[PDB]
């Protein structure tokens, strides 16, 4: 959270 | 904040990343989230999409018109567009306003509609659906299971 | 921030 | 919260990931942050480490004793250990308590010492340094430029 994948 | 996401909401997210990979995009956009919502299956928004007359391959191809595959496959994670970022924000925000504290696939679809300004919404309207259409429809769904 | 890279 | 990090603080972080890669670890630990602090160079904590008699190759080898290279190189990003996670938390927390709003390399070194329970601290004490040693020393440094 919140830039890519589950980040 | 991704810990709130249901098993299948997260599965949507992982799937969106695979869609953007194998269609060779350097970003995950509102479209790719729609794609992952579909590709999910067993959960809410996927059945919701087969109901309001929206399928996978149509969205795939529509993206391959307005976007088209990329010359070179990307590897590693693929960043969200600010559109997708807002969709996920608002999916949270929908979820909270309907009272829940988890975030399921249906709540990502609602956030997606809330944004309504980007490719996901362009593709949707091009296929045969509407924003508050699918919103009130998925709200009726949370009322109908 | 805060799981890996610069996330 | 990584946006607060200075150019060189972030460079430390990227470097720590490369160290954990080429020494074939599946996690970035307090050691690898020390490694990146060193490998940074032009900034504060690196000169601070060459002063209190701590070098790169010593830490590399010490890790190759207590850790040793991994059979198989990992690719993609490499997750932090909860130790490294706390070090970064506390680097923030140090930074704020010394008044600054950025987070530079020196503030990561201070957070590292604050944790003091993990491999970074074991390695340090094994090489010839102490925790409040380097703390008060780097505090004197922020007093001496």
């Amino acid at each position: 959270w919140l830039a890519l994948a589950l980040a | 904040m991704f810990e709130r996401f249901t098993d299948r909401a997260r599965r949507v997210v992982v799937l969106a990343q695979e869609e953007a990979r194998m269609l060779n995009h350097n970003y995950i956009g509102t479209e790719h989230i729609l794609l992952g919502l579909i590709h999910e299956g067993e959960g809410v928004a996927a059945k919701s999409l087969e109901s309001l007359g929206i399928s996978l391959e149509g969205v795939r191809s529509q993206v391959e018109e307005i976007i088209g595959q990329g010359q070179q496959a990307p590897s590693g994670h693929i960043p969200f567009t600010p559109r997708a970022k807002k969709v996920l924000e608002l999916s949270l925000r929908e979820a909270l306003q309907l009272g829940h504290n988890y975030i399921g696939t249906e709540h990502i679809l609602l956030g997606l509609i809330r944004e309504g300004e980007g490719v996901a919404a362009q593709v949707l309207v091009k296929l045969g659906a509407e924003l508050t259409r699918v919103r009130q429809q998925v709200i009726q769904l949370l009322s109908g299971y």
